[PDB]
């Protein structure tokens, strides 16, 4: 009300509404989803389109042979977040010769994002990321909130309507953490998943992203007919 | 008062927001791109007779590959095409080949949101980037202040726009030629346009993988009002 | 630094000191351009509630930007120095780079994007000031009238005024100013300039400057009584 | 080195060698000692090969620019001086760069040497590099502005053998070069092996050469 | 740029069928004074990883202290810092390599050789070499200084190549590696008796040697050698 | 460069400057004018370190048009002079100074004068008669000291700049193939394209 | 954050105004009035010090009148301190030019740089205008005698006689009246006077009120004096022109 | 003082063929006469049909190549996953080379793979960043060893038809992959013989259409 001028400025109940309408933004975006087993990780993203003459807008992003993550919100802003990862993965990689661990990519992005939130002048991120990897200590999947809050998950979803594929893996929570060594039914799962939030349109070639990493697999993304598969 | 990079209790940036509103006031510019090439048309909008209106230049060169049209605060723009220009060249320097389309529209839209308390507002005018590279072929984008981009088959920018899309809607296929897509643009401009549609407050472009970048002379033009006025009389 | 964004976008989509600074241009006195067949005529109001001047030290109104280029304004006299000054060095600075004098165009372009700057820049404000910026390219005989404003935006112009009652004399152009036959000689330029003037400025005393700008940088400013023979010779047509 | 470029009636001839050494070493049989930086610009190149390739690419950057900031093609003379005020900020540093920017534009053919020293030289014809010396002997004896397309291409072809016979540090093979209103055509690659024997025996020269 | 003041002499070390030795003597010399008779230049980071220097021991000492701090750094919001994500010899040497190159580009080196002596998580050898050009290589057995060109000869007829690892015992390399450093205390002039020796298996881990001694030396037949040709008494 | 000298007569300034540059063992060009025009009434001639001379010429033409430009003037000669030895002086302590030495002939429309000025690259500036740069001195200034007038003619000045390039060219191992000769005067600045 | 508390000095209003400029002249509007007259054969400046006191050191003190070189002057209008700060670039400037050129600079040079300042702070920074009009007095070769006047806005003309600070309205019309383009120095010293004692709010125009210069060619053969009167000058003027 | 610059000797080799592509060195490194390393490789794979050697200065070698690697991996990101062709990535690494004009990487660099025409290219570059396709190139310690031998046997320089007396060229007759590596193998084996920094070992990477294929061959360890 009189306390949302700015991120620098606390609510007489403790609350920073700059931020809270940083989030407000992730729940405008298109709704993603994230899974994981022990073997691999898988990222499940419904694109969106302007129009029907338009392109449907990308929602996963790569930050290394290892990791990568799905985005919700302000795109620009997943964009700067994902190029700061991109660098981190990269200065471990030349200078200790080692992948950076997903855990520590997530500190990395906490931090990035609460110096926003404490300085005068500047603002928020604008946008909510699912990060998923493969490294020393196996699969990860993880969640990023803008306001700095970082969870590492079994799976999760962010965006419009994401509460229904959140419940769903909440009850198969003990189904596809055992699927290991399949990536096709890892994926079902997830795609079985993003369904549930759904309303009048479903699911076609140029509108559902994938995206997996695991074991003996690279990450890699699935646009066009490459997902047909799963549809 | 409040700050420029301030959010909005929805979830948008106040000042992107505004400069969005400053864009749907600009004079219309229309781009469709079909297998045999991407046409960029624009409404020039002279303020009163005595303006040379060759000298209204709403549709810019970028590189041999690219072509770009504007509409909105059209001095803003001037920047932002320097630095399309120098993006495509130094890269061209860096990698002794053409720059992808999608490669210079990302470069460009990463100056929108460089703006705080960089320069202190987001700019007020919206580009359609048109062009052609071997990996993906004749390609369109629309660049907006907010620093997104959407790739379109069709699209239209400025005061006519929705009006202007949903001609475009209807009209777009996959199997449309270079000749359709001209008098299609002519058809649509004519449409939105406040005065009546000639070759002095209309311009035509294209781009082709053969000649490149091209804006079309006035003469060129005035031919495809003729053959369009006749098509239409047709039936 | 003063970094405080004071040029930003207001709900309707409007930056309100962009077009404040518009409002400082209509405030002043009016100025006028209109280009011949083969020169360029820059008309400018002198507003006479300022007697007891001196003319002879008193900033003139048009100024050289280089031997081939002039510039005529209206608005803030205080910010048009800076617009002027910034255009002399650019003049200077693009004939030690490239060996060739500006194009009235480049020049232009140049000033132009000064404004915009100030548009967009943290801690300043935009130029009060529109301009008129007339001339001949080097080795060309084809006239050049170009037009800038606070935005930023600039154009070619065969004939325009700017400043106070632009709108009137703006309304004589546009039914005097014919575009297939031009002023075909000085006199005539001179005339239709004096003419335009004429409908707004009061007395046709010392209220009127004149300078014509002819190819391959001639260029002189009128006198008093040079003025005074149009203005006899108009008014005495006119009692018909 | 030696490198050649001269004006006349039908544009300018550009002739260079192809030999790279590394002391007395000839790392390289054949150079390419011309950038095409546009249709109707050349740059010729000798002393360091990564300073003259560097340079003059991004010469033709800003040539590029040029032409679409204005629409319009840059002049020999703007091109040449903003190369030399390159070699200016780099000033004393230890450059080592000397070309020719050869072209067309509206005041007609165009011919300017540039060198490190930032030093900027219009004239009709100039030589650089090692050999530069021998090449001046034969052009300054059988120039003509009256030449033909032919015999101007010849002169150019037999002045750089001159050179490539003498100087030890200039060989390989002829690259020629003709810059018209039209744009610059190029004239080929020839071995200086065969066409020293060919142009022996045709011509009658190098008497003192068995063979 | 500078120069070395207080230096340690050779480093020197080999590969084996289940891990890697390396081994330096407990001296810090001051030119031609042998001024510091108690000075550890073998430092072990964790319990898989043993650093080697020679060189300047001020800049030896700088690094301890940089291994050490990475270390803690390493530990820092790292649940498997005694586990899948502790520090494997490959990390350490990279940093140390970044960080020397990076010094002699700001013409300001780490006067040093180092070598990176230890085992990796799947049960591989390490051992790489670095030194203040930045300059890596890695072979079947490493030195520096005098070692270099005393000690891997005798080395490299034990381990001549690849192939060789495997068939080389812990028993055998060490007993290379003990008489390289008898060697070295006959020949080299800034070296000592004293000195320290690590062995990292894979199986039975880090062991720390310390306050060894050069034994079995031959010195008699000198009591034979008089004069310098033809003195007889 | 090698040789500028200058010569100041009764209503008019002198200035003759060498055509040759040379690179190395070779003379790339025979024809080269070593000046810059700074205003109508004002020319500088300079000599120096290669590449130097002209920058630091264009950058003092670039200033004094931006002077006449701005206040709508031309300056004294005696102002510009003052101007470019500043330049100079404050070269000379610099990271890396300009290696330039310039001659600057005017005439003085004010006080219908011609004027000549001498500034070496130091900053040292002295008005004279009759000047020169470098070597071009120790040949010329015996015959100029006793030739010399000041109520000289234009052609008188001329004919006893012949002879002191007369001398040059008998006694000065180098070969500076010739001058250029330009005449500054109330009328401005025109060459003599004989001589 | 500081934001909150900005006043924004450097913005237009609705109209096209600077609302810090036009405030700045409403404040110079209070200042004892200047006045300068330009003659044939010199300049003269007037100027009436504000509501003194007797136990003022008149001899010693300066608040109106200021010498900028040898060849100009200035009078002031406004707030004292922030004149002097402008004083003393000027006075600098005009020594940069004289070390530059060797040659004294023209009037309207020095003019156009302090005018340049005021503007400065009219378009960025954030700050305040400085609340100054000056009136400008000086000579130079090309020009010969020349009056300006410069404000806050950084706004300068050239003027034959002109007046700054209270009462302007009035004092203009005045001088408009009886100034006559033939005058001479003497006559434009009584016109000033005059003047001053018709616009004047005190009762009576006395010598300790009044701080008074001259620019005169009245030096021996072909160069410029400039004179600051002294208390008993003033006095003696006032006799001369039968005012006291 | 302080010597910024060392030398690891070796010594490397690239052909290009007509659908392939060849990039050879010895795994010898060194410094003075002592050797550092009977195999330490030399010629990397760095992606996208690439490989690279940097000869001379092996910090400075190993370094740019690092770089390089780097650039590559930056260049899918940036451009959508593009494959850098072998002529674009000439280019990059010239600037790469040029960033350091005034302290320079001390190696001769060199790269090989295939063109946009599917055909072999071979890239040389100095120090400094002169670059320039090649079809045939050596570089090291003994380089000056192996050109000439090149020249004759690749190019059959010198080489003229029997009969004919010098009138009638050899012709120019394309080599297979197996004749090249024979070339490659003899040029190592004799510079080996006659330069005291080459031996141990020589690695061959072979580029085609199918990937990056290896080959190692042992040398005499004296
Ligand atoms: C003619 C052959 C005279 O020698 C002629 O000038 C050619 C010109 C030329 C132009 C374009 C491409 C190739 C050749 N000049 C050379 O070939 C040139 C001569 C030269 C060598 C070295 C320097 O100083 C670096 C200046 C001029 N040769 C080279 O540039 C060769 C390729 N450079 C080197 O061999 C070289 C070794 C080296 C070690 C450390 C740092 C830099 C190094 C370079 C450039
Ligand atoms: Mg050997």
């Amino acid at each position: 009300n009189n306390y949302d001028g700015d991120t620098v400025t606390f609510s007489p109940t403790g609350r920073l509404f700059q931020v809270e309408y940083a989030l407000e933004a992730i729940k405008q975006g298109s709704v993603t989803v994230g899974l994981r087993s022990n073997t691999h990780a898988v990222l499940v993203a419904l694109k969106r389109n302007a129009d029907e003459l338009s392109s449907y807008q990308k929602k996963i992003i790569k930050c290394d042979e290892h990791m990568g993550l799905s985005l919700a919100g302000l795109a620009p802003d997943a964009r700067v977040l994902s190029n700061y990862l991109r660098q981190q993965c990269n200065y471990s990689s030349l200078v200790f010769n080692r992948k950076l661990a997903v855990e520590r990519a997530g500190h990395l992005l906490c931090d990035k994002a609460q110096k926003n939130t404490q300085s005068y002048g500047g603002r928020p991120y604008g946008v909510g990321l699912l990060i998923i990897g493969y490294d020393k200590s196996g699969a990860h999947l993880l969640e990023f909130q803008p306001s700095g809050n970082v969870t590492e998950l079994y799976g999760t979803a962010i965006g419009a309507r994401s509460q229904g594929a959140k419940t769903y893996l909440e009850r198969t929570l003990d189904t596809f953490i055992k699927i290991d060594g399949n990536p096709d039914e890892l994926i079902k799962a997830g795609v079985e998943a993003i369904s549930q939030s759904l309303r009048d349109e479903s699911l076609t070639v140029d509108n559902l992203s994938i995206a997996i990493v695991g074991k003996d697999t690279p990450f890699t993304i699935y646009d066009g007919e490459a997902v047909a598969k799963y549809i | 008062d409040r700050g420029v990079s301030t959010f909005s209790p929805e979830g948008r940036l106040f000042q992107v927001e505004y400069s969005l509103e400053a864009i749907k006031l600009g004079s219309t510019a229309i781009g469709i791109a079909t297998k045999e090439g991407v046409v960029l048309g624009v409404e020039k909008r002279a303020t009163s007779p005595l303006l040379e209106s060759d000298s209204i230049e709403k549709i810019v060169e970028i590189d041999r590959h690219i072509g770009c049209a504007m509409s909105g605060l059209t001095a803003d723009a001037r920047s932002m095409i320097e630095h399309a220009r120098t993006a495509a060249v130094t890269h061209n320097l860096y990698y002794d080949e053409d720059i992808n389309v999608e490669s210079l529209t990302q470069s460009v839209c990463d100056l929108a949101l460089r703006f705080g308390e960089l320069m202190s507002r987001p700019f007020g005018v919206a580009l359609l980037i048109a062009g052609h590279d071997a990996d993906d072929g004749y390609q369109l984008f629309h660049a907006e202040p907010s620093g997104t981009f959407y790739r379109y088959n069709a699209k239209a920018i400025g005061s006519g726009s929705e009006g202007a899309q949903a001609e475009l809607l209807n009209e777009w296929h996959s199997s449309l030629t270079l000749k359709e897509a001209e008098l299609l643009v002519l058809k649509i401009l004519k449409q939105v346009m406040e005065e009546k549609l000639d070759e002095n407050n209309a311009q035509l472009s294209c781009i082709t993988k053969q000649d490149g970048f091209k804006i079309y002379d006035n003469e060129k033009t005035a031919e495809l009002i003729k053959e369009l006025k006749e098509k239409e009389a047709a039936e | 630094g003063y970094d405080r964004a004071l040029s930003i976008f207001s709900p309707d989509g409007h930056i309100f000191q962009v077009e404040y600074a518009l409002e400082a241009v209509k405030r002043g006195t009016c100025a006028v351009g209109v280009k011949g067949k083969n020169c360029v005529v820059l008309g400018c109001e002198r507003r006479s509630t300022l007697k007891l001047q001196d003319t002879r030290i008193t900033p003139s109104k048009v100024s050289k930007i280089d031997s081939h280029v002039v510039l005529s304004f209206s608005g803030l006299n205080a910010d048009s120095r800076i617009l002027i000054e910034k255009a002399r060095v650019e003049a200077q600075s693009h004939r030690l780079t490239l060996e060739d004098p500006v194009t009235v165009e480049y020049l232009t372009r140049y000033v132009a994007g000064v404004q915009q700057r100030y548009t967009q820049s943290g801690g300043v404000r935009p130029f009060g000031v529109s301009t008129l910026i007339a001339g001949f390219d080097p080795r060309d005989d084809e006239p050049k009238l170009y037009q800038t404003e606070p935005s930023g935006i600039y154009s070619s112009w065969s004939a325009q005024t700017i400043g106070r009652n632009s709108k009137t004399v703006r309304e004589f152009l546009e039914k005097n100013y014919d575009r297939k036959e031009p002023p075909a000689t000085v006199e005539e330029c001179v005339k239709l300039t004096v003419r335009s003037l004429l409908e707004v400025v009061q007395t046709g005393a010392k209220n009127i400057e004149i300078t014509v700008v002819k190819p391959d940088s001639d260029i002189v400013a009128l006198s008093s009584e040079e003025i005074n023979q149009y203005v006899t010779q108009i008014e005495q047509e006119k009692q018909e | 080195t030696t490198t050649l470029a001269f004006k006349f009636q039908h544009g300018v001839i550009v002739a260079v060698d192809s030999r790279a050494t590394a002391g007395s070493y000839i790392s390289s049989l054949r150079m390419n000692k011309v950038i095409e930086i546009n249709p109707y610009l050349l740059g010729t190149m000798s002393g360091c090969a990564a300073d003259c390739q560097y340079w003059e690419r991004l010469l033709a950057k800003e040539c590029r620019l040029y032409y679409l900031r204005n629409g319009e093609r840059i002049s020999v003379s703007a091109a040449s001086k903003l190369l030399s005020n390159m070699m200016l900020q780099y000033r004393g540093m230890g450059l080592s760069m000397g070309s020719m920017i050869c072209g067309w534009d509206k005041k007609g053919p165009g011919l300017y040497y540039v060198d490190d020293n930032g030093t900027r030289l219009s004239g009709q014809m100039f030589s650089t590099g090692s050999g530069n010396t021998y090449a001046y002997g034969v052009l300054d004896s059988n120039y003509k502005w009256d030449l033909s397309v032919e015999d101007a291409l010849y002169l150019g072809k037999r002045s750089i053998l001159a050179a490539a016979h003498r100087d030890a540090y200039s060989g390989g093979s002829v690259n020629l070069y003709h810059v018209t209103e039209d744009g610059w055509i190029y004239h080929g690659n020839h071995d200086v092996g065969e066409l020293f024997w060919k142009v022996k025996e045709e011509e009658g020269s190098f008497n003192n050469v068995i063979g | 740029t500078q120069q070395p003041i207080v230096t340690g002499t050779s480093v020197i070390s080999m590969k084996y069928d289940n891990g890697v030795i390396i081994a330096a003597d407990n001296l810090g010399s001051y030119g031609s004074l042998l001024r510091f008779n108690g000075v550890e230049r073998l430092i072990p980071v964790g319990d898989n990883t043993v650093v080697g220097i020679s060189g300047d021991i001020s800049d030896m000492q700088h690094i301890e202290r940089l291994l050490k701090d990475l270390v803690t750094e390493n530990a820092y919001d790292n649940p498997l810092a005694d586990a899948e994500e502790a520090l494997e010899p490959s990390y350490i040497f990279e940093y140390l390599a970044t960080v020397m190159y990076q010094r002699r580009s700001k013409m300001n080196p780490l006067w040093n050789a180092i070598i990176v002596a230890g085992v990796q998580s799947n049960g591989d050898q390490f051992l790489r070499y670095v030194n203040l050009l930045g300059v890596t290589y890695s072979s079947p057995t490493l030195a520096t200084g005098f070692g270099a060109h005393m000690a891997n000869p005798l080395l490299r007829k034990v381990v001549d190549r690849e192939s060789d690892i495997p068939k080389t015992t812990v028993q055998v390399a060490e007993e290379a590696i003990v008489n390289a450093m008898r060697v070295l205390y006959y020949r080299d002039a800034r070296s000592s008796r004293n000195f320290s020796l690590a062995i990292i298996d894979k199986n039975t881990g880090l062991t720390f040697k310390k306050n060894l001694q050069v034994e079995n030396m031959k010195w008699d037949f000198a009591k034979d050698i008089k004069g310098y040709g033809t003195q007889k008494i | 460069m090698d040789i500028i000298l200058g010569i100041r007569v009764q209503d008019s300034v002198i200035l003759a400057s060498s055509k040759a540059v040379t690179r190395g063992i070779s003379v790339l060009k025979d024809s080269d004018d070593k000046t810059r025009q700074l205003s109508p009434h004002t020319l500088m001639s300079f000599a120096g370190e290669a590449g130097d001379t002209v920058q630091f010429a264009e950058y003092i033409q670039a200033n004094i048009q931006l002077y006449s430009i701005r206040e709508d003037y031309e300056l004294s000669p005696q102002a510009v002079s003052s101007f470019v030895r500043q330049e100079l002086a404050k070269s000379i302590r610099s990271r890396r100074p300009y290696q330039v030495n310039v001659l600057i002939g005017g005439y003085d429309k004010k006080k219908n004068k011609p004027e000549l000025y001498q500034i070496d690259y130091l900053g040292t500036k002295v008005e004279l008669p009759y000047g020169a740069h470098g070597y071009s001195g120790f040949y010329t200034f015996s015959l100029l000291d006793h030739h010399y007038r000041p109520d000289m003619t234009t052609e008188e000045g001329l004919d006893l700049l012949k002879l002191c390039v007369q001398e040059l060219e008998k006694r000065m191992p180098m070969d500076f193939k010739g001058v250029i000769v330009k005449i500054v005067d109330k009328d401005g600045i025109r060459q003599v394209d004989d001589f | 954050g500081s934001r909150r508390y900005d006043s924004r000095t450097t913005i237009f209003s609705p109209e096209g105004r600077l609302y810090q400029v036009e405030y700045a002249l409403e404040s110079i509007s209070h200042a004892g009035t200047a006045i300068g007259i330009m003659a044939s054969d010199g300049i003269v400046l007037a100027a009436e010090r504000k509501v003194t006191s007797t136990l003022l050191e008149q001899d010693t003190s300066t608040e109106k009148l200021y010498k900028l070189n040898d060849k100009i002057a200035v009078a002031v209008a406004g707030l004292t301190a922030d004149a002097e700060i402008l004083i003393n670039t000027a006075r600098i400037h005009a020594q940069n030019y004289l070390k530059t050129y060797n040659e004294d600079i023209p009037v309207e040079i020095l003019v156009r740089r302090l005018s340049d300042i005021k503007q400065g702070y009219t378009q960025h920074g954030g700050l305040r205008p400085f609340g100054v009009s000056f009136i400008y007095a000086g000579y130079d070769d090309r020009y010969g005698y020349q009056l300006y006047t410069s404000n806050p806005s950084g706004n300068y003309t050239g003027w034959k006689a002109i007046s700054v600070g209270a009462n302007t309205s009035a004092a203009q019309t005045l001088l408009q009246m009886d100034y006559k383009d033939d005058m001479k120095v003497d006559d434009a010293i009584e016109l000033a006077l005059k003047t001053l004692s018709k616009t004047t709010d005190s009762s009576a125009l006395t010598y300790d009120r009044l701080e008074f210069a001259t620019i005169r060619k009245g030096a021996n053969d072909g160069e410029v004096y400039q004179k600051i009167f002294k208390p008993q000058e003033i006095k003696d003027i006032l006799v001369k022109t039968g005012i006291t | 003082q302080f010597n910024p610059y060392g030398d690891n000797g070796g010594t490397i080799l690239g052909i290009a063929g007509e659908d392939f592509a060849v990039l050879a060195g010895d795994t010898r490194n060194i410094t003075d006469y002592s050797i550092n390393s009977r195999y330490e490789p030399k010629v990397f794979d760095c992606g996208d049909n690439i490989v690279m050697s940097a000869n001379g200065f092996a910090a400075d070698g190993d370094a740019l190549v690092k770089r390089f690697k780097n650039s590559v991996k930056w260049y899918h990101f940036d451009h959508n996953d593009k494959k850098l062709s072998i002529n674009s990535a000439a280019r990059n690494i010239q600037h790469l080379l040029y960033s350091r004009r005034f302290f320079p990487y001390y190696v001769y660099n060199i790269i090989a793979g295939l063109d946009e025409d599917g055909k072999g290219a071979v890239y040389s570059f100095d120090p400094v960043g002169s670059y320039q396709r090649e079809q045939c190139r050596a570089g090291g310690a003994a380089a000056s060893l192996i050109m000439p031998f090149l020249d004759n046997q690749v190019n059959f320089k010198n080489q003229y038809e029997p009969g004919t007396n010098g009138k009638v060229k050899k012709p120019l007759k394309y080599l297979s992959v197996e004749e090249v590596i024979k070339l490659v193998r003899d040029s190592f084996t004799s510079a080996t013989e006659r330069h005291i920094q080459v031996g141990d070992g020589l690695e061959i990477l072979i580029v085609t259409k199918d990937g990056v294929r290896k080959e190692f061959y042992e040398l005499k360890r004296d």
